[PDB]
């Protein structure tokens, strides 16, 4: 049990689409205000409390 | 806490049975954000609505976006399907302008100005423009040009866009200003492919006789992350 | 694997 930010979402994805073995893969980039990716990803997708 | 309202715009650009790919993205992004609390009437979703009961899919009536996912399809709102799926729509819908909409369910983001908006969008794109299931596709300075728009509405405190495609980077690259309080992630940078996973003969696999692949890396990447 |  975690708090998880934008930027740490889009670093998680970046590294799991990153290619590997230089096969296949893609690049993820970041686009606009990068300072949003402070925010929590719950004031966009919300909590599941599970 | 937050006492905003959180929206959600949640576009498939392609159709066919060989695309099952990016409305199993999408309507897996709908139970995620279901389950996160975000009201249905907040949540729009455009999807063209040929794969669920297609003659090609294996399990009649059911959508998954992983090899051994729950069906992601029951529940989804339709409110964009068909001819439905157009850039006209998807531009009044992000504008929250109700008198905009030709056909579809009439669902709009009309947000206010302490409201989060987030927007995903999954397909295929090439250098400056993105598919979509009707003409015409959606053009990089077309979509920066409503989102532009939308913040001199002033009608949301901050955006957050997801974009799943070929050469996705291109289409906020440069284009995309600062200062609109939207922050924006590609797949790809403006010259490479985006990929498909959970794809035929790659582990895993889907289950026999898909013969499709049923997410897309980037896209499926973001949503188990938000699971776990 | 197929591409977007």
């Amino acid at each position: 049990l975690q708090t998880e930010t934008l930027h740490q979402q889009y670093e998680l994805v970046k590294r799991r689409t990153a290619p590997v073995g230089y096969s296949y893969g893609s690049h993820v980039m970041q686009y606009g205000d990068v300072g949003i990716s402070k925010d929590n990803l719950d004031l966009y997708m919300g909590t599941n409390p599970a | 806490f937050q006492s905003g309202t959180r929206w959600a715009v949640l576009v498939a650009g392609s159709s066919g049975y060989w695309n099952y790919r990016h409305q199993a993205d999408i309507c897996h992004a709908y139970q995620l954000l279901r389950k996160g609390g975000l009201k249905e009437e907040n949540i729009v979703v455009f999807m063209y609505d040929d794969i669920a009961n297609n003659y090609e899919n294996p399990r009649p009536g059911t959508i998954i976006n992983s090899p051994h996912g729950k069906d992601v399809y029951q529940g989804v709102p339709k409110d964009y399907t068909g001819d439905d799926v157009n850039v006209d729509n998807l531009f009044a819908v992000i504008l929250g302008d109700k008198t905009a909409v030709k056909g579809g369910s009439g669902k709009v983001v009309d947000s206010g100005p302490n409201d989060h908006i987030f927007i995903f969008y999954s397909n295929h794109g090439g250098p400056g423009v993105l598919g979509m299931p009707t003409s015409p596709y959606l053009y990089a300075n077309d979509l920066n040009d409503v989102l532009k728009k939308k913040h001199a509405l002033g009608t949301y405190k901050s955006l957050v866009f997801y974009l799943e495609a070929c050469e996705s980077g291109s289409i906020f690259e440069g284009l995309l200003p600062e200062g609109l309080n939207i922050y924006a992630t590609t797949a790809s940078n403006a010259e490479e492919s985006s990929w498909g996973t959970y794809c035929p003969g790659e582990e895993p696999s889907p289950p026999p006789e898909y013969e499709t692949c049923l997410g897309d890396l980037y896209s499926v990447a973001w949503m188990e992350d938000s699971g776990m | 694997y197929v591409a977007d």
